[PDB]
């Protein structure tokens, strides 16, 4: 501390020095001059000049100490408010970075997001041609080109839908709302959604609902029933699925279960990760396996919980756990 | 393209590299302008002394010029041999001769004309100090005072004017002379060249350890000797630097094996080729410098004499030699209110034998040893020692006689009288003066015997060496007081100068041997800066001769913390060896004769070595400042 | 020992960027002869220079010997290159005001191993490669041959693990070239070292174990040779350079 | 600068001159010391300090002007090498900003290439139902809904299509070759692609193609081509299209004359705009509008010159310069 | 181009005199890359000397275009060689206070000819041989091989028709050597110019396309190259080094 300091004022104390030497000297020298009075002024210039110096350096070093500290701080504005011009000028400098660095990084955001804004259009303007093939395809008479075209159809529509919601899931955030929600209507309208897949593969279901009302997001809680539903359906067939919605605690679970070929044991609890897909088939190759980990990210805002219980050879047993109606009582206060 | 501006530009990086030659010119020419106008200020015809006055500074100016354009000759021949690769460029693009003059005596003129505009400036501001050191050793007082004195300034522009002429001239006879566009093991004679030098040396210094001992004593046989020693002293020097080094590196280096670290082998390679294409240099700073040192040294040493010979030479604070002219002076004393004990003594002049008593040889004689004359006195007459018959006690010491007439113990001493001869034995030696020198010859001492004896040898009476005054008529002085005003009573009494006085004796040659030191001591700053600048600048050639083995050397791993610390002790043996001869030679120089000026010595030897060690060394330390430069841009 | 772990490097001037490393982590494990080559104007130059201490690597992390080595200052990443990664450059470099035995034992004067330990560890090195007989002969009597092999035995004499070869067997004839390939083959063989090379001739890479051949910053397959023939895999290596 | 540095050091020259001043007065006021005497030593000492103040403001003021000189535009490495130890906190300070400014970038650039890969991965599995699509598509028996469906299959080929286009362009500059490529089988093949959109449209193809090899790209000139003749096919309706190429001197040109609505003077040079759509045909609102803007900038690079003579109600000829064959010798040779 | 017959020179100083070429009868045309090679000894400067007019001619009977040297005075052979020939040399030789561009436009700043040709010929050489970028640095702050760059270059603007080279690579390294080497052979086809070289580096001299060996004078058997693998070639040639 002090040590630097002393390294860096060194070429002043020398000056200092070689003024006083000079003056004993020309003093000494002379035949004129009283000799003790000027060693009594130097001795007493060598003691004040002491004392300026401590305070010269005490009020000195502070603004280099402080950003020597600002380096690794977790703060920024550690830096002291500067006195002298040969502070000022670093404190402009760092200043400048600073402002750019944020600048630059706010465009980048702003850049990305309107890129993302583009593809979303775009997307909307490829829907179009999507319910424009849904007219043409409710527009033939055969029932096997029917059936398959309905369910080449209903795959596509699924897929770009599911994609289209993998962009909005990113500011979800914005559009929160929790309102009472009836379910047994809701699910056969989204059973009547599926019935193209369902006819092609021949899968029956099974509805057993003890509860009839639950608390979520109409448009999410009918998205969560679709990749449910959709995941079961893709995972099991020519079996009957039994739904079952019971109180459980405090709590209201969903509990659906298929008796589909089921998943090996030993990759049971990693449905939830991104991008699993069943690999026993060459088959399944293409299939995403994006939706379980969304759905698991968006399960939190929305307070519902999934529960899974799969058997190889038997099938899966989904269990959707709504919050408890007085969990939402400190939620709507807040 | 842009001459003006390229020559303005060749301006400022020479000003930026050579800096340390503006530096010795501004001081050169300080010096010069401040002995110039020092010799002709009107008071310096208060300083009284024996030698002549101010006709001295006409000896030190002109032995400073020869020094000064010597340096300047050899700094301006060396500056311009390191421009040759510009030179050829310039006459094979197409500019012809008399172009490339012009180029190179435009980036010179205005920097050697601008130090010594500067250096005349700051002359005017010193000439009061050098005159204010200057009546400070001869002790006298004075109204020293400011002014320009007019005259030096024509001698300095005539004098450096015509060095720059010279230069020119040398310069123009070397750009279109040497152009046409031109861009190992021991041997048997290197073998012995080195052990030829080193036994010259050493026998030079053991023939220069006798000189005035017990042989050689003749008034024309000590010359030879002297130019002997000399001229070995030289040519061993000289073979010491061609092929003595050499043999002493290759043993080193032939005796370490083959593991030779970042130090050494950055030492020994230079150090075994670049000193000995350089052996006419560093032979003439090594003899200059201990030149410089030894007289310096003597030049300190007879100041202490100059005190102790004055109290010695006579006995009391004064002598006189008639009767009337001390008797009067006592009168006029009578009133003056001073308590003089005064004492007086009658002096006889008589021969003895002592070529029995000395120890060493008979050539030894400086007289016939059975005819000396020397001073006898009477028992009664000395109030400290009391002498009985047959027995003689010397007196005085005389520091000279025991390095040149030993004197043995109680022998026999026989005393050459007109008829007669008693045997006395040597019982011990004294070492005050009750006699002044005039009675006692140059530096014989005197001799007491008994009273009882010189009731005999006065009534006798030798008529023969008898002086023409038989007494020692001197006045004494009471306790400490003033005595100023008793020294010009004693001078206004004595118009013909013929009595001798304490405090008068020990001023004209303090004076004299003040001015020699003067002289001596600028003279030798004037060299050490030389020196000291001539060898910084053959450093840069030698680094920049090395470069190329600093950048394949840092592609082994080696950092800059490394070769800086090795370069640390190459710059220490390159810059230590002349410095460590020159202060040999000036060591066994200098004890061959300290018994000749003073009593006393060790006393200036070592401040004067130790000032010239750090004024030398400042430069020794200014050096890995470039070649820590020459290292950072070698990647 | 060397893992690399998707080494990134773009060659630039501040505003125009040359990407030339693109895709490229090698496993190399100890006591393997390796060799990286192709193209003239791939990066495998490049590569080298990354893979030791004279280039910052972009991104990616890289592992001598355990350490790594990526996130540290300059001092004792200094110090690493220093104690580990000999080296044996494409020219000799070396000094002229010194002898053959004091310029394979300055590299040396940096752990003071007293004189008789250095000794032996001298001698042991020079009776393997034939330079015993020129202990105190300047390299200006020696001719060209014999200097690459002084270089070699510098650079294997204070045991380092990764030894950076680059392009050793360059202006030198048959005769020469083969004893001095056959020379580290056979150093190889008996110290235990892991030698990284980098050639273009089908001769000099013959020697080796396992060739990489490196093309616009890809790995394009690699050779393993094994318990064949040297000419069988010499043809081999002509043959897949006439593929390229 | 000189102001700023006495500013600086405001303390050391006042004490030293303090201290003179101290000195003058004790020899002034007190009849014990000769007056002649100290002017000389204070003349002597002001000397010294001002030659010493003059050597030290040139080593001093050097680092905080190459700081304010490197500001913040570029050489970030023109800044001074540090010296005295002061300054070397405020050179890891900078070091540090700049450090953190490129991981910040880096980590930026890392985010861009993850999202550009997923939405490629997107596109991956878009175009595989594709295929499957066009595989159960060609299936079906009926006439006019089958033209229908076959026109809507190749709008969405269209648009889809670009969004490759728009992918590759990204980075099309890496993707440079020359050779010979014959025009007819591309027109071919694209009249068969839009042989059900065209017949239905009742337009002919008259097809004469004097010239026989061109020297350029195939699949950039191709995306040209077809965007230029959905283009002029837009801009008309029931109207023959003409397909001339001659060899017009040394270089091909494809005359393309048809005899649609054309394009009114006044709006003539905009049609080549980014965005712009005709908004005389509420029909044209399905065309993405920017196919010719990509193409425009593609063509930049390939040395393209395209010659427009649209008359209203007569009809639209687009002329394509192809660059001569000798002018891709530089690039095939060097 | 050149056609170098009855290559004589004269010596005798003091008594001893020495035949040191002994008449050598050399064919050259348009656009040859030729370099003669002997060993040490054999006067590779004296070959400069009587090759480069460096110094004053004794004898022989050699034409530039046609122009014998022997019936042509001093002054006039200052300006032949000024406004005809150029030379490289083996050490470079840049002004230190002048910077890189300003190195290369001094030749052509003294004829007080149009700026702007100027500006163009230096954009020309600079983009031609990649030293544009350095338009405003000093010779100070740039390496070795860049510094011998701008020194060969600074021969290439004043309009030259044959530029002599002696070996430059006596302050390089390998790389830059090959780095220059390759430049200046492109530089042999863009614009047609003849370089005459005399080097005692076989590397350097397998870039050629006829070299010459002499051992005291007229000996020849030189080599041909054509259509040589540009290796083969340098075997040769150090083989036939080794045996004459
Ligand atoms: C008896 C009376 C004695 C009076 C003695 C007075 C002599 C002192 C006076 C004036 C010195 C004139 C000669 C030295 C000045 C030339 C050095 C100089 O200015 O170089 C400039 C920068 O300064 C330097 O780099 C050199 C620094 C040297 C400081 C002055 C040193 C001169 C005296 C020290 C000698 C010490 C020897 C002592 C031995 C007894 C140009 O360099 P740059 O790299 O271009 O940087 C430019 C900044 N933007
Ligand atoms: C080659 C060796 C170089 C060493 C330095 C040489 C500098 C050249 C200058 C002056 C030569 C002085 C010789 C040595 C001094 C002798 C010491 C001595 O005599 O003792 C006493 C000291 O008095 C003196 O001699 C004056 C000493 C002043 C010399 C100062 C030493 C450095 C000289 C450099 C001055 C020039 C620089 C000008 C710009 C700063 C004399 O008696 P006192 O105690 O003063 O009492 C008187 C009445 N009470
Ligand atoms: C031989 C006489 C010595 C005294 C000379 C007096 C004149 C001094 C003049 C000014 C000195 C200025 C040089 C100081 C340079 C900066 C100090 C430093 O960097 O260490
Ligand atoms: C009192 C006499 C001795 C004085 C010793 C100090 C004199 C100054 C020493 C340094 C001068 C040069 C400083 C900068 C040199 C450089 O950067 O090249």
């Amino acid at each position: 501390m002090i040590k630097a300091f002393l390294i860096e004022r060194r070429s002043w104390i020398a000056a200092f020095l070689f003024q006083q030497a000079l003056m004993l000297f020309i003093a000494f020298v002379d035949p004129s001059i009283s000799f003790g009075n000027v060693l009594y002024m130097v001795y007493l210039c060598i003691l004040f000049f002491i004392i300026f110096l401590w305070f010269r350096y005490r009020k000195e070093t502070a603004f280099y100490k402080s950003l020597k500290t600002w380096e690794n701080n977790l703060d920024v504005t550690a830096i002291n408010e500067p006195e002298t011009p040969f502070e000022a000028m670093v404190e402009r400098s760092i200043a400048g970075q600073t402002e750019h660095l944020k600048q630059t990084a706010a465009r980048h955001r702003l850049a990305l997001e309107n890129e993302k804004d583009e593809l979303m259009a775009w997307i909307h303007e490829v829907k179009t041609p999507l319910t424009a093939m849904h007219l043409i395809i409710d527009r033939m008479e055969e029932k096997a080109l029917k059936s398959q075209l309905s369910y080449e159809w209903l795959r596509i529509h699924l897929l770009l839908d599911q994609q289209l919601h993998q962009k909005r899931i990113s500011f979800i955030e914005n559009d929160l709302s929790v309102e009472f929600i009836q379910l047994q209507p809701l699910i056969f309208k989204e059973i009547k959604d599926l019935q193209s897949w369902c006819i092609q593969k021949g899968i029956g279901f099974d509805i057993q609902l003890e509860a009839k009302e639950v608390l979520s997001d109409a448009k999410w809680l009918a998205f969560i029933i679709r990749q449910l539903l959709t995941n079961a359906v893709k995972y099991s067939e020519a079996s009957e699925i039994e739904i079952k919605s019971f109180q459980k605690g405090e709590q209201t679970q969903l509990q659906v279960k298929d008796c589909g070929r089921g998943i090996d044991p030993k990759d049971v609890p990693r449905i939830f990760d991104k991008g699993f897909t069943s690999t026993t088939d060459h088959h399944d190759q293409a299939s995403t396996g994006m939706g379980l980990y969304l759905a698991k990210k968006a399960a939190a805002p929305l307070l519902i919980h999934i529960d899974v219980e799969s058997e190889f050879g038997a099938g899966t047993v989904f269990t959707l756990t709504f919050p408890i109606r007085n969990q939402f009582e400190h939620v709507i206060s807040v | 393209m842009n001459i003006n501006q390229l020559i303005l530009r060749n301006l400022k990086k020479n000003l930026r590299n050579y800096y340390l030659y503006v530096f010795a010119l501004i001081f050169s020419v300080a010096l010069y302008f401040a002995f110039v106008t020092l010799q002709y200020d009107p008071a310096i015809n208060e300083v009284k002394a024996s030698i002549k006055g101010a006709a001295a500074i006409k000896t030190a100016s002109i032995l400073l010029v020869a020094v000064v354009a010597i340096f300047i000759l050899y700094a301006n021949t060396i500056f311009i041999k390191r421009r040759s690769k510009e030179i050829g460029l310039f006459q094979l693009i197409g500019m012809t001769k008399h172009k490339i003059f012009r180029i190179l005596s435009a980036e010179n003129v205005m920097l050697y004309f601008g130090s010594l505009a500067i250096g005349v400036a700051a002359g005017f501001s010193i000439s009061k100090l050098v005159l204010m050191i200057l009546f400070k050793i001869v002790d006298v007082k004075a109204d020293a005072k400011l002014h320009f004195s007019e005259q030096a300034l024509v001698q300095t522009v005539i004098v450096f004017c015509g060095i720059y002429l010279l230069i020119m001239i040398m310069n123009y006879t070397f750009i279109k002379k040497q152009s046409i566009l031109s861009l190992k093991k021991i041997s048997f004679f290197q073998m012995l060249i080195g052990a030829l030098g080193i036994v010259l040396i050493l026998t030079g210094y053991y023939v220069s350890s006798e000189l005035f001992g017990g042989k050689f004593k003749t008034i024309n046989e000590l010359f030879v000797a002297m130019s002997f020693i000399l001229g070995s002293v030289i040519i061993g020097t000289f073979l010491f630097y061609k092929g003595s080094v050499t043999f002493i590196s290759n043993i080193i280096r032939k005796s370490k094996g083959g593991y030779l670290n970042i130090s050494e082998v950055l030492s020994l390679s230079s150090i075994m080729f670049r000193m000995k294409s350089n052996a006419l240099l560093l032979t003439i700073i090594t003899t200059v410098s201990a030149l410089a040192i030894g007289l310096l040294s003597l030049a300190y040493i007879s100041y202490y004499s100059s005190e102790k010979t004055a109290e010695q030479n006579v006995a009391a604070d004064f002598s006189f030699m008639n009767e009337k002219d001390a008797k009067l002076f006592e009168n006029k004393l009578r009133e003056s209110n001073i308590s003089f004990v005064k004492k007086a003594t009658p002096v006889l002049q008589a021969n003895v034998d002592i070529a029995n008593i000395m120890d060493g040889t008979p050539k030894e004689m400086q007289g016939d040893p059975g005819n000396m004359q020397l001073a006898v006195v009477s028992d009664k007459d000395v109030k400290g020692v009391d002498v009985a018959a047959g027995e003689a006690v010397f007196s005085g010491y005389t520091d000279l006689l025991q390095k040149i007439m030993v004197f043995k113990d109680s022998g026999v001493i026989k005393v050459k009288s007109k008829h007669e001869t008693q045997p006395l034995k040597y019982k011990g030696l004294r070492e005050e003066f009750l006699v002044s020198y005039t009675f006692t010859s140059g530096g014989m001492p005197a001799v007491i015997v008994d009273d009882s004896l010189f009731k005999q040898l006065d009534k006798d009476k030798d008529p023969r060496i008898q002086l023409a005054q038989s007494t020692f008529i001197g006045v004494n002085v009471k306790h400490d007081d003033q005595m100023e005003k008793a020294n010009e009573l004693f001078q206004q009494v004595n118009k013909k100068n013929e009595h001798l006085s304490r405090l008068d004796t020990s001023a004209a040659q303090k004076s004299l041997f003040g001015m020699v030191m003067f002289i001596v001591g600028f003279l030798g700053l004037t060299f050490l800066i030389t020196s000291g600048c001539i060898l910084y600048f053959k450093q840069m050639g030698e680094s920049e001769d090395e470069k190329p083995s600093y950048t394949i050397l840092r592609k082994l791993g080696f950092t800059q913390g490394d070769l800086i610390k090795g370069i640390r002790i190459k710059q220490m043996y390159n810059f230590g060896i002349p410095l460590v001869v020159g202060l040999f030679h000036s060591y066994f120089a200098v004890q061959s004769g300290w018994f000749l000026f003073g009593s006393e010595v060790w006393a200036p030897m070592i401040m004067v070595m130790v000032l010239y060690t750090a004024l030398y060394s400042i430069f020794g330390f200014l050096s890995v400042l470039y070649y820590k430069k020459v290292i950072k841009s070698s990647l | 020992i060397l893992e690399a772990n998707k080494i990134r490097k773009s060659y630039g001037n501040k505003l125009n960027k040359q990407e030339v490393l693109k895709g490229i982590d090698i496993h190399i494990e100890k006591g393997e002869f390796v060799s990286i080559m192709g193209a003239s104007g791939s990066g495998k130059t490049t590569l080298l220079n990354v893979l030791s201490s004279i280039d910052q690597v972009s991104h990616g992390t890289i592992h001598i010997n355990g350490n790594d080595m990526t996130a540290m200052k300059e001092k004792q990443l200094a110090e690493f290159r220093k104690q580990h990664l000999g080296f044996i450059f494409q020219d000799y470099n070396l000094l002229d005001t010194l002898t053959v035995k004091e310029n394979i034992l300055l590299p040396l004067s940096i752990t003071k191993l007293s004189k008789k330990e250095a000794n032996r560890k001298f001698e042991e090195v020079a009776k393997e490669l034939g330079i015993y007989e020129l202990r105190d002969k300047y390299p200006n009597e020696i001719s060209g041959g014999q200097k690459q092999r002084t270089s070699a035995g510098r650079a294997f004499i204070h045991d380092p693990s990764i030894i950076f070869a680059d392009e050793p067997t360059g202006a030198l004839d048959s005769k020469s070239a083969s004893d001095l390939l056959n020379k580290l083959s056979q150093l190889n063989q008996k110290r235990n070292a892991t030698i990284i090379m980098v050639t273009h001739d089908p001769v000099a890479a013959s020697y080796c174990g396992r060739v990489i051949f490196i093309k616009d910053g890809q790995m394009y397959t690699q050779l393993n040779k094994g318990g064949q023939d040297r000419q069988t895999f010499f043809q081999d290596i002509m043959k897949t350079q006439g593929v390229l």
